[PDB]
């Protein structure tokens, strides 16, 4: 078995033409030559530029524009429960019919 | 309706006294200008029409075609100023004179008052096309492949023009209005039938119906870059805007006559999709998924419900769109490979990204992913089927599954993988091609925003 | 003994499991040895083709021509009307349209005749 | 991979490649060493007890049932390294390895980044423009007559001469270039 | 640069078109074999095994490592049909028809014991739930102007 | 990844080391290009096992063509360094 | 004025800026990641809010702003429903996909393509929020589709990869056979409600058809991997372990069960589509769990408990319990998530390995995954007061207390004791034993990043179940009174299920070499479904796609009839009619018999 000699020479040939392409692929250290030419902090300026535009935005246009069709912005009715009071109308629910109560 | 016609008449005169190495600047900036002009027709009436005077006329189904067709023009000048690289200057004067000549046909095609002119135009359409293929065509089937255009069409619309010249003999009219406004029924006669037939097949030949689609794919394949771009964006809408204005005297024959044809392209739309899953070529691909949109679209029209009609509209305008962009995809490949084989360039996402992009995008395009207008036509002509008979539906769903494998099939083949190993010639992808691929697919997704301005005149 | 290993045509015989690699003569050492041969030549010839500086394009490859040339262009001279092919075509051809005739045409007689007799329940059914 | 492969398999190698893989599946169903280490000393035991066989036809009537019994009991689901032609990571990195050639096509504005790299370039360039017209006669002068017989490739013989067709193998991507 | 003479042609019948074919498609003549000469328009082309691309050696040093494929070998008919991204034809560690059997089986007898649950079900030592104004009659679409036939429940 | 870029130094290193656990070959008698066959006396099911104990050391495997023609320790370090494009 | 909806569209609107930012000069830093993941944890705590407000009060809201076109008495608009369902699960799709991402800055560092993985992350979790806030069936469509085709492009990350490439397709595949009856739902709504919007469809719909709901059914079936469609999720694993985490664990796939949910007032009023949804959810929970057992590679048994879980969130879609079913989408988020990224740290400290049986002994060599795994593993198998607890016990209490299939109850019973059977292979065969890994060793947790990520992800496994139990009204009957026997059911089979499969595991220590039983082998290769349906249909597809589709018909028959038949006979006319020698006697022969002729017969 192994190698033929003509193998031994030929992988040993290419090896070291390996070694050395490989060897060239490596960077000098002026090699990326740049050129240069021009024309909480961060978290505050990220608060400010990514939330408080947007809902700024958001606001006026549900408020000033969404809102000015009928039955674009619907709201589900507000549970009421016995007892309670009414701010528009200031009615109150009477109670129930004191059920037994036991344990 | 003259300012847009007097402005393209008037590109011959330049273009054949333009300097020799400036005929594309021109070209391309006058007719991005006829374009911007013919904008204006975009504006609508909820009423009949914009009667411009006893010749011409515009719709809501006739402007989205017209914009089409007007704006189709720059792009092939641009598609096709590479491979004229090495052409004598009178020939490429040659070549710009067909493509506008083909453009005025078709501007005049689409508004026709009266239906003997329509006739006559869609007629005289095709011999610019039949020069450009088989005159500036890559391979020796060039000449078979127009023959094959040109008499399949030709023995579809000579039935027609006895059909109308009949028409014409005993309503007394031809113009659209009056044949709107004086419709009568049609009684259920053999006379009527072959009426009828000889009224659908010339229009039915063109979209094309599967069985009558055999030319297609060859006239798609031996075309070059402009040809296939024109042929695939307006010319094949030429049918379909033919049924829809001549539809309006063939009731109520068509609720029965009909049913021959909708099988063919219910199963058709299904046929030709499998095609596109075992094919070797680029353009034939794309050819056969044209084949099956198109069949949808007839299906559509065979309908005959508003729905339809509108969905039609929208799929026609956005299928010309998207064929047209990977059209000039395939090409921009060819001209790099020159081999039109889909196994052959592999992996060149690796060499061209933003052209990988550009892939990218036309297939979801293709493949009607929401909310593009090619989905919007989609599910309009999908419900108007259920509603015709609920059964349609599973074609239609077998339909769009297969529709989605082979436009990423496509997608996956071509970008995907390893690059293969001794194509070396693969050269950075140019400004021209980059900015062509732009103007295409931008249109499509601001389209999207106002799909108002492509659902027809039944919206 | 071992319960036997049956290949499909979608599930094949593993190449160790061949008798035909067992039964070996010198026809057959030939018979690979030339077929080796041939592989070495096309090998050596797309190498040499392959690494030459000089080549800036696309190394033609007449296997692809040919396998596409045949799939597309060579059908038809090659086609003969056959009682199988005949057969087969009039079925894939004509079954289909005539099946989904049938099934359309009663699903919609069966629609028109409930419509007729008023028991369909059509409420709300505004777009069509 | 590397080495040419041969026009047929002897016994021996097959052999080996039994063992092998046999070997790879019995270690795949112990998962704990120690079983893996008794049990693989067992499959020796019992490997080479027909090692001193002489005759063809016995020899040839084993290794058969033997490749029956490893199918019938091969484990379906064998551990396979991550690089492998079946591992998790067989072509993970395939699109990260670009030609060097795409180097040619560069903007002189990038190629003014990387000098010397680029030096070194045109250096490969030349050698390689040399020496494939010294190996395009090495090879015709080299080679038998009718056709090559194997795809075994010969060595450099002289003193500056190179390896015939040794641009694509030495000049590969990397195994990880990014 | 491709020939005339050497494009794919009709079904070879005398053995010495045969031999030329066989030459022409880059493989021995013994091996040769063309599909069988019915309508279907294979014609000159080679019936190579139907063995999917897959299950070719992984490591020998293809031209196209993706499709283990060699630059000049004859190229199936199906190719891509069997491009390592759809079927494939590899063996499997269990026969086919075991495999079906086994699959078959397990699903007949998931949808026979789901219909036998269906006849047989499984419940709870209770009444049905008592719901007040007249089963919710109000509350559960309606219709105040009909009075429906009252239901009282029966306190235990 | 965070991996070491690992060397022909260290890579020869880990195959002297693996070898020197084999008992059956002496640690004395064994060198960087003792061969297995003749300079070790070993078997062909004894190369074999020792390119397992390869694989299974650096986490790859060897393709069988590439293995059965790997017959001493030096051949072995250079066959890895190449599949693993090592410098130096 | 009412801050509930300018939050709720902030959220959404501020989760896209990174978006429209990747054209800028950030994309082309290493910031990117950083930037994202503060985008993503300000949206989070911003969300947090209207969530608040909803459990204060009970805040419910439509909100249709935008108004895309109108087509005849149909009306297509922007609406976002921002009920009990959004406001919930936005927080905790948020909170999840941040802690995936701040993992993924530290487990695809080496990545070159990092700025693009994290822009593919943020835009799926936009097409996620828009199926989710979605009040008609088009933008619900559009986000179904948005995750789909992001799952598509994610999964195929290493497209130099064949699996991958296939793996995504098929992924598509059967999303696209759900959307087959997406889309005849969508159909049928609008042609007899006449609407898209769901209020119309929830007022004209008393008594639901079977047809909308079977399609409803085919696309929830479809998105969540059930057991007609189930390979595409557990082969979806080639993609990158962060994707997988986020997308494949907790998020995308839950979407068939979510769009379930939504339409739950139609679904009351159907007994039969009920039945065959309880049905499909037990045959998909124990097919997973048995496929689960005796995998080897550990994001393939992840991803198939995952499928278990969703089998088991259907089963209690299937009694008619709904707001259990999204409780334990929530629940399940939080634990499958953090199992995921422990699997990943795993695989990353072992170079890229996901063998179990090349990994050994972590339990002391990395404390934190291990402990992490632990409680992860305790919460999935239904350890009482755990995050798992609260979903899982009701959904086990409900099953057994209803007039449901026998076959289903005994079928979800055997799914949970095989989950802790394969919950205890996990655990035993990647921490307990003797180390298997090759002798150079790399393993380190000392990032930062990573362990803050699995923190906070462990915290709320500990006490969101109880927090979110504890927070929102109830929505149910409860059961209170519970045979005892019937009680520990739950308990009781997964501590069988914990000694059965610890005793199992136990043997492997014997030196006893036994081939593996036929039962063994079916559950291997998962049933051998992905086998033959990956086999014989595609194959019978194909072949036919070629040689009746396109040579038979199209190049042989289409081409005979038409031109070929017409070209052949004015060939043959042509040459009988110019086939003429020239001589004019045959020529005035002729004449002289058109003449006799003409004379004869026309007159
Ligand atoms: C940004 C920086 C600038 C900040 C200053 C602006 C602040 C808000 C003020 C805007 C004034 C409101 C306004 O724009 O007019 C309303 C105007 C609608 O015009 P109308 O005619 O009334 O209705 C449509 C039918 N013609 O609203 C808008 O155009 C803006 C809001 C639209 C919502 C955003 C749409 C984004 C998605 C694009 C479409 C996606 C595809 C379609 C989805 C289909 C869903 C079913
Ligand atoms: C109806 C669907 C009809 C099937 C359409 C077939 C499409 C033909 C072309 C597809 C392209 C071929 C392809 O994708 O390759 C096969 C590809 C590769 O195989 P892998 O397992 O990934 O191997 C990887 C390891 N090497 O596998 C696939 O993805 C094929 C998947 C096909 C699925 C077909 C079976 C679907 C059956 C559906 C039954 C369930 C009905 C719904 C039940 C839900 C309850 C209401
Ligand atoms: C009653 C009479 C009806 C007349 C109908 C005329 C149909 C129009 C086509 C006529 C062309 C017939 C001639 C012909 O094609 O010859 C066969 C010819 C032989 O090869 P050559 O090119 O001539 O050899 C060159 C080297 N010497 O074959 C061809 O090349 C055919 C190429 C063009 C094919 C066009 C196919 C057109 C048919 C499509 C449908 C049209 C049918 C019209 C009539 C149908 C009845 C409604
Ligand atoms: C791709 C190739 C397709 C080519 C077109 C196929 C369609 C052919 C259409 C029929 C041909 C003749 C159309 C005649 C024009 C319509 C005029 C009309 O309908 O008037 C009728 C006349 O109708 C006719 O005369 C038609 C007779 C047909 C003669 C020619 C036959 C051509 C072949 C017919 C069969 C094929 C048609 C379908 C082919 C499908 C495509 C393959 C009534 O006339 P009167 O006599 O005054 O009324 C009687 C009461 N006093
Ligand atoms: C779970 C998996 C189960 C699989 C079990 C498979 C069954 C195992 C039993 C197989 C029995 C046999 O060997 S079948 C016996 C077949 N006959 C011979 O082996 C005769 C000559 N042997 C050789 O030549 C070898 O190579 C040898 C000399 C050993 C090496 O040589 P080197 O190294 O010097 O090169």
């Amino acid at each position: 078995s192994g190698y033929t000699p003509d193998e031994k020479l030929r992988l040993q040939q290419l090896r070291e033409l390996r070694r050395r392409w490989l060897k060239d692929q490596e960077l000098s250290p002026r090699e990326p030559v740049l050129p240069p030419r021009r024309v909480t902090y961060r978290h505050s300026i990220f608060a400010v530029t990514h939330v408080l535009i947007p809902v700024w935005i958001i606001h006026y246009y549900l408020k000033y524009h969404v809102t000015a069709k009928p039955y674009t912005v619907v709201e589900r009715k507000p549970r009421i429960f016995p007892g309670d009071t009414i701010l528009e109308t200031g009615e109150v629910i009477p109670l129930m019919k004191e059920f037994p109560d036991q344990h | 309706m003259l300012k847009i016609i007097i402005p393209t008449t008037m590109l011959l005169p330049m273009t054949w006294m333009s300097k020799h190495n400036m005929i594309w600047i021109n070209a391309t900036v006058h007719s991005l200008l006829i374009s911007l002009i013919s904008l204006s027709l975009l504006n609508q009436l909820g009423e009949n029409s914009l009667n411009f005077s006893l010749t011409f006329f515009s719709d809501s189904l006739s402007a989205p075609l017209l914009v089409l067709t007007t704006w189709l023009l720059p792009l092939m000048l641009m598609a096709s100023q590479s491979h004229l690289s090495k052409e004598t200057t009178t020939r490429k004067k040659l070549y710009i004179t067909m493509l506008i000549l083909l453009q005025l046909f078709l501007i005049m095609t689409f508004t026709a008052t009266e239906l003997i002119l329509f006739y006559i135009l869609f007629e005289a359409t095709l011999v610019p096309t039949l020069i450009i293929i088989t005159r500036w065509g890559n391979q020796t089937e060039r000449l078979n492949a127009g023959l094959y255009f040109l008499f399949y069409t030709l023995a579809g619309s000579l039935p027609l023009l006895v059909a109308l010249v009949y028409i014409q003999n005993t309503t007394g009219s031809l113009n659209f209005l009056i044949i709107h406004y004086w419709s009568h029924p049609l009684s259920n006669s053999w006379s009527n039938i072959f009426m009828w037939l000889a009224c659908i097949m010339a229009f039915m030949v063109k979209m094309p119906l599967y069985g009558l689609h055999l030319w297609l794919p060859k006239a798609h394949v031996e075309a070059p870059i402009a040809g296939s771009m024109v042929l695939a964006a307006v010319l094949l809408k030429l049918g379909g805007y033919g049924m829809m204005r001549i539809t309006t005297i063939l009731n109520p024959l068509t609720n029965y006559m009909a049913y021959p044809f909708l099988m063919l392209s219910m199963w058709g739309m299904i046929m030709t999709s499998s095609i596109c899953l075992r094919q070797t070529d680029l353009k034939s691909l794309i050819a056969y998924s044209s084949v099956s949109h198109m069949a949808l679209v007839i299906v559509a029209i065979m309908i005959q419900t508003p729905w339809s009609f509108m969905g039609a509209t929208a799929l026609m305008i956005a299928h010309g769109l998207t064929s047209s962009m990977l059209f000039c995809l395939a090409n921009t490949n060819y001209e790099r490979v020159h081999s039109r084989t889909m196994i052959l360039a592999r992996g060149l996402q690796t060499l061209l990204p933003l052209m990988a992009t550009w892939w990218l995008v036309a297939s979801l395009t293709n493949l009607a992913l929401p909310p593009s207008i090619n989905l919007i036509g989609e599910l309009f002509i999908i419900t108007a089927s259920f509603s015709w008979s609920n059964i349609t539906i599973i074609l239609m769903g077998m339909n769009m599954m297969i529709t989605a494998l082979y436009s990423l099939y496509m997608l996956i083949t071509t970008q995907r993988g390893k690059y293969t190993h001794h194509i070396n010639n693969i050269k950075p992808s140019f400004t021209r091609e980059n900015a062509l691929m732009a103007l295409h697919i931008l249109p499509l997704l601001l389209l999207t925003l106002n799909p108002k301005m492509i659902l027809g005149p039944l919206y | 003994s071992f319960p036997k290993y049956k290949p499909s045509r979608l599930a094949t015989l593993p190449a160790t499991l061949d008798p035909a690699e067992y039964d070996i003569s010198p026809e057959t050492r030939k018979a690979q040895a030339e077929r080796l041969a041939i592989r070495s030549r096309l090998k050596r010839e797309y190498l040499l083709q392959y690494n030459d500086p000089n080549r800036l394009g696309v190394i033609e490859d007449p296997a692809l021509i040919r396998w596409t040339y045949a799939r597309s262009a060579n059908i038809y001279p090659n086609f003969r009307p056959t009682p199988k092919t005949s057969l087969l075509g009039a079925l894939f051809g004509i079954g289909p349209l005539f099946f989904w005739y049938y099934v359309f045409k009663t699903d919609r007689d069966k629609k028109e005749k409930l419509i007729q007799e008023g028991k369909l329940d059509q409420t709300f059914n505004i777009s069509y | 991979a590397f080495s040419a492969p041969a026009a047929y398999l002897t016994h021996q190698q097959k052999v080996l490649r039994l063992y092998k893989r046999a070997l790879r599946h019995l270690e795949s169903w112990c998962v704990h060493r120690d079983k893996y280490r008794y049990f693989a000393c067992l499959m020796r035991a019992r490997f080479d007890e027909h090692k001193n066989e002489k005759d063809m036809v016995k020899a040839t009537q084993l290794l058969r049932q033997a490749e029956e019994e490893f199918w019938y009991g091969q484990h379906p689901q064998p551990y396979i390294f991550p690089e492998s032609p079946g591992g998790t990571s067989y072509e993970r990195y395939e699109c990260y390895k670009v030609p060097e050639w795409c180097l040619d096509d560069w903007h002189p504005s990038e190629k003014a980044m990387y000098p010397d790299y680029f030096a070194k370039r045109e250096q490969w360039k030349r050698l390689r423009r040399e020496s494939w017209e010294r190996e395009v006669k090495q090879l015709q002068e080299e080679t038998p007559p009718g056709g090559p017989r194997t795809e075994a490739l010969p060595p450099a013989r002289k003193e500056g001469d190179l390896p015939p067709l040794w641009w694509h193998i030495v000049t590969r991507p990397r195994e990880r270039p990014m | 640069h491709v020939t005339k003479d050497m494009f794919p042609g009709p079904y070879p019948k005398t053995p010495e078109e045969r031999a030329a074919a066989a030459k022409k498609y880059n493989m021995r003549v013994e091996d040769y074999e063309p599909y069988p000469d019915d309508g279907m328009g294979y014609g000159d082309y080679p019936k190579l095994p139907d063995r999917s691309q897959q299950e070719r050696d992984p490591w020998y040093d293809w031209d196209h490592p993706d499709l283990r494929l060699n630059w000049g070998e004859p190229i199936h008919w199906d190719l891509d049909m069997y491009i390592r991204n759809r079927v494939d034809t590899s063996p499997t560690p269990v026969s086919w028809n075991t495999m079906c059997k086994h699959l078959f089986g397990f699903v007949a007898f998931m949808l026979f014991m789901f219909w036998v649950g269906e006849i047989y079900p499984s419940y709870q030592p209770v009444g049905p739930k008592q719901y007040p104004y007249n089963d919710l009659y109000l509350e559960r679409g309606g219709d105040p102007t009909k009075e429906p036939e009252p239901v009282v429940h029966y306190e235990i | 990844s965070d991996a070491p870029p690992l060397t022909l130094e260290a890579i020869k290193d880990r195959v002297l080391y693996v070898l020197k656990l084999y008992d059956k070959i002496d640690p004395e008698k064994l060198s960087v290009n003792s061969h297995f066959m003749k300079d070790l006396g070993l078997d062909s099911l004894d190369q074999v096992e020792i390119i397992m104990a390869m694989e299974d050391e650096f986490g790859f495997e060897i393709p069988d063509i590439d293995a059965e023609k790997l017959m001493c320790p030096q051949e072995i370090v250079d066959y890895i360094a190449d599949k693993k494009d090592v410098y130096e | 004025m009412n801050p509930f909806a300018s939050l709720t569209l902030t959220t959404l609107t501020i989760l896209t800026i990174p978006i429209m930012m990747s054209n800028s000069n950030i994309y082309k830093t290493n910031l990117y990641p950083n930037y994202v993941k503060t985008t993503v944890s300000y949206a989070f705590t911003l969300s947090l809010v209207p969530l608040l407000m909803f459990m204060h009060t009970g805040q419910e809201m439509i909100i249709s702003n935008w108004h895309w076109m109108t087509l005849q008495t149909v009306e297509l608009s922007l609406s976002f429903k921002m009920d009990y369902f959004s406001v919930m699960f936005i927080p905790v799709a948020l909170f999840v996909t941040w802690s995936i991402m701040e993992f993924s800055m530290w487990y695809m560092h080496s990545d070159p393509f990092i700025n693009r993985f994290f822009k593919y992350l943020l835009l799926f979790l936009i097409t996620m929020m828009i199926l989710v806030t979605a009040n008609n069936l088009f933008q619900l469509f559009i986000g179904w589709e948005g995750v789909g085709i992001m799952s598509f492009l994610l999964i195929g990350w290493w497209h130099g990869r064949t699996d991958a490439n296939t793996a995504a397709l098929q992924a598509i595949l059967y999303n696209r056979i759900g959307d087959i009856g997406f889309v005849l739902s969508m159909a049928w709504f609008l042609t007899h409600s006449n609407a898209w919007d769901l209020q119309q469809i929830f007022m004209l719909n008393n008594e639901c058809p079977n047809m909308p709901l079977i399609g409803l059914l085919l696309a929830a079936a479809g998105k969540s991997a059930q057991f007609g469609l189930h390979p595409w999720l557990p082969s979806a694993m080639e993609g990158p372990t962060p994707v997988s985490a986020l997308l494949h664990s907790s998020t995308m796939v839950v979407a068939g069960v979510f769009l379930l949910i939504r339409f739950y007032p139609l679904m009351e009023t159907n007994k039969l589509v009920q039945t065959m949804t309880l049905c499909l959810g037990a045959i998909t929970t124990l097919f997973t769990a048995l496929c689960a057992i005796t995998q080897n590679d550990i994001k393939k048994i992840v991803a198939f408990s995952t499928s278990s879980q969703l089998g088991l969130m259907m089963v209690t879609i299937g009694i008619n319990q709904p707001h259990l079913a999204f409780l334990h989408i929530c629940m399940h988020a939080f634990f499958k998530a953090m199992l995921f990224m422990c699997s990943g740290s795993i695989i990353h400290s072992l170079n890229d390995e996901q063998d179990i049986r090349k990994m050994g002994g972590l339990y002391k060599a990395m404390p934190f995954t291990t402990t992490a795994l632990i409680i992860g593993s305790l919460a999935l198998t239904g350890m009482p007061y755990l995050t798992g607890f609260y979903s899982k016990d009701l959904i086990i209490e409900a099953v057994n207390m209803s007039y449901t299939n026998a076959w289903a109850l005994l079928m979800t019973l055997i799914a949970t004791s095989l989950t802790a059977a394969y919950s205890t292979r996990i655990i035993f065969f990647a921490f307990l034993g003797k180390p298997r890994f090759p002798p150079l060793v790399l393993i380190n947790e000392n990032n930062p990043l990573l362990i803050n990520s699995i923190k906070r992800l462990l915290i709320g496994s500990i006490f969101a179940g109880f927090i979110i139990s504890n927070n929102i009204p109830p929505m149910t009957v409860p059961n209170t009174t519970m045979p005892l026997y019937m009680k520990m059911t739950a308990l009781i089979v997964t501590i069988m299920g914990f000694m059965l499969a610890l005793e199992l595991n136990n043997t492997t220590y014997y030196l006893k070499f036994k081939y593996p039983s036929q039962t063994y082998k079916f559950s291997n290769m998962l049933g051998y479904y992905p086998s033959i349906m990956h086999r014989l249909p595609t194959y019978h597809n194909l072949s036919m796609s070629q040689k009746s589709a396109s040579s038979l018909l199209d190049l042989i028959w289409l081409e005979t009839i038409l031109p070929k038949t017409t070209s052949f006979i004015q060939m043959k006319m042509s040459i009988m009619v110019s086939n003429q020698k020239g001589l004019i006697k045959l020529y005035f022969l002729s004449f002289l018999i058109t003449i006799m002729i003409s004379m004869t017969l026309f007159n």
